[PDB]
């Protein structure tokens, strides 16, 4: 999980 | 009261697939975006989109090609998709080397500005972050601003979760439920299956207790003005  | 989508073609499809940014930007790569792009590409090819990707565009590359197919001859085509992959803030989505108000993008498809697109629906999906916050969960006869759908990933001033392996959660969701339901379900209805699964079925895991059991909702802005059925 990464964020954008 | 639904859409003509009656046309000889059904419409475009553009992907904008933003994975490798320029060093000076600071931004990081997007890994998993890969997977999106060719999900996308499958799922709109198969609703019979005319689908073109294009990886890695500057910000000039990004305007310059929503310019061209803006004045393309749309009169054969249903309907407009542009899906838009990348980092982004509040209104804007970053090109390779910086960013793009989205509003520039979408000003090209005005109903008075691309005259072919007119009464047609113009679709725009945005996989990208709209700011920094992280939600924990808890337990003229037409106007010219007529006919868009805006489907954002994630809440206005929010991040945007990706995972590196399955692709972005919304994206994730979005194919699933055009898959499972284009051929049944008007496309508001649609997209609020994809709200419920992003919102249930999705929970942040990170080794980092900033980031970690986070959540998010999609939101779609909706300036439609008749049903659309892609059957």
């Amino acid at each position: 999980d990464e964020v954008d | 009261n639904s859409y003509k989508m009656d046309y000889p073609e059904m419409g475009l499809c553009i992907i904008i697939n933003n994975k490798n940014f320029h060093k000076s930007t600071g931004m990081t790569s997007r890994s998993g975006t890969d997977v999106d792009a060719a999900n996308l590409r499958e799922t709109f090819r198969n609703l019979k989109y005319e689908v073109r990707n294009k990886n890695d565009l500057t910000r000039e590359e990004i305007v310059e090609l929503m310019r061209d197919v803006s004045k393309e001859d749309h009169s054969k085509r249903s309907s407009f998709v542009c899906v838009l992959l990348s980092h982004g803030e509040a209104g804007i989505i970053f090109g390779t080397n910086g960013p793009v108000d989205l509003k520039k993008i979408t000003n090209f498809f005005r109903g008075d500005r691309c005259r072919s697109l007119t009464g047609k629906p113009k679709l725009f999906i945005i996989q990208a972050c709209r700011g920094t916050e992280l939600d924990c969960g808890i337990e003229h006869k037409i106007p010219v601003e007529a006919d868009f759908l805006y489907a954002y990933s994630t809440a206005p001033g929010y991040y945007s979760w990706r995972n590196s392996k399955d692709g972005s959660w919304f994206i994730q969701s979005l194919c699933a439920m055009l898959k499972q339901y284009a051929d049944k379900l008007e496309f508001m209805h649609i997209l609020t299956r994809v709200n419920r699964k992003v919102a249930t079925e999705f929970e942040s895991f990170s080794f980092d207790a900033t980031f970690h059991a986070k959540k998010q909702i999609p939101c779609i802005h909706s300036m439609l003005t008749k049903e659309l059925y892609f059957y």
